């Protein structure tokens, strides 16, 4: 896996 | 618990942690996702078209402090989901903090992986330069102006899933049984919205694996993501092999590996060795650390399980030391 405000 | 504290749910093998959190009046409780690379507070609501059955969601209708907002929000996250709706008004309920007149989003679509996943939605805690919305305050921003907190901090601990999971967030205070030793003050770079630092370097046992180079803390981020030469040559020092989609494969075996260590402003953290891998899978063990075809780090959950931060909105900066375990 989860990547987060890319 | 204490005024301000989040006692947090780890999901699955340290995936994501996520708090609830009190919307509207008389109020409905919300399991968010902490995020340090986000600054929007988004929720499933009832205006929602492809949002999951088990997923609670925010009912405008039955809150008495609802109020109406005339913008809309789209936000994209770096996993490839996403979300978008409309902009609300409530109040919003964190540790016991009651913020009043926060700009919520309310969901109207959302990725699948968000209609599948554990959370109703995000609490973001980046700077405001990144809301999606100019203008938006973020909670931090909020708890700050309308007093809640004396200090512009947040303690975070993120348990192992391997020690009971687990976690705990606390608005405007921290918790010493958490850590050990001394915490190190570290300066913070927000220039691009992000807690941004400078690792100075990163060894395994007695090799320099890389020299310095930038990251962001990100608690929404569930790896340790590198750029590719350092990932390269951090896979390199544990034979691990690449599988070619930003992830690494490694030995189940951890007994055998040295810590990865990071060296930030004079002190040293680590990566342990069972945290080397993150996954099992049929006998095969994904490794706690991939690439990104970026410049900087994104510093994410497979280091922050392992050290105890203070992010401090003020100054900013940030204060770390090893977890005690």
């Amino acid at each position: 896996x989860v990547v987060x405000a890319x | 618990a204490g005024v301000g504290t989040v006692p947090m749910t780890d999901y699955g093998n340290d995936i994501e942690y996520y708090g609830q959190v009190t919307i509207g009046t008389p109020g409905k409780k919300f399991n968010l996702d902490f995020d340090t690379g986000s600054s929007d507070l988004w929720i499933a609501s009832t205006l929602c078209t492809n949002c999951g059955s088990g997923q609670t969601k925010y009912d405008p209708n039955q809150s008495s402090t609802y109020q109406a907002d005339g913008r809309t929000w789209s936000i994209s996250y770096g996993d490839g989901s996403s979300a978008s709706g409309i902009l609300a008004k409530d109040n919003v309920n964190l540790g016991g903090l009651l913020i009043k007149g926060q700009t919520i989003e309310l969901a109207k679509r959302e990725a699948a992986s968000f209609a599948s996943g554990p959370n109703d939605g995000l609490l973001g805690l980046g700077f405001d330069t990144i809301t999606t919305v100019r203008g938006v305050k973020t909670p931090m921003d909020n708890l700050i102006s309308q007093g809640l907190i004396s200090r512009p901090i947040f303690g975070v601990y993120l348990g192992k899933a391997k020690n009971g999971g687990g976690g705990e967030y606390i608005f405007g205070g921290y918790d010493s049984t958490k850590f050990k030793g001394s915490l190190t003050t570290v300066p913070i770079d927000n220039s691009r919205g992000w807690w941004g630092i400078t690792v100075d370097r990163a060894t395994v046992g007695t090799s320099t694996v890389a020299s310095s180079f930038d990251g962001i803390l990100d608690t929404g981020t569930t790896l340790l993501i590198l750029p590719n030469n350092i990932a390269a040559s951090v896979a390199r020092a544990y034979g691990a092999s690449d599988n070619g989609d930003g992830t690494y494969t490694i030995s189940c075996d951890t007994s055998a590996f040295k810590p990865l260590v990071f060296s930030i402003n004079g002190a040293s953290f680590q990566v342990s060795p069972d945290s080397l891998v993150f996954e099992e899978f049929q006998g095969q063990c994904i490794a706690g650390f991939g690439y990104g075809n970026w410049g900087f780090a994104i510093i994410g959950d497979t280091f922050l399980k392992n050290n105890y931060v203070v992010f401090n909105q003020g100054v900013p900066e940030v204060q770390i030391a090893p977890v005690a375990e």
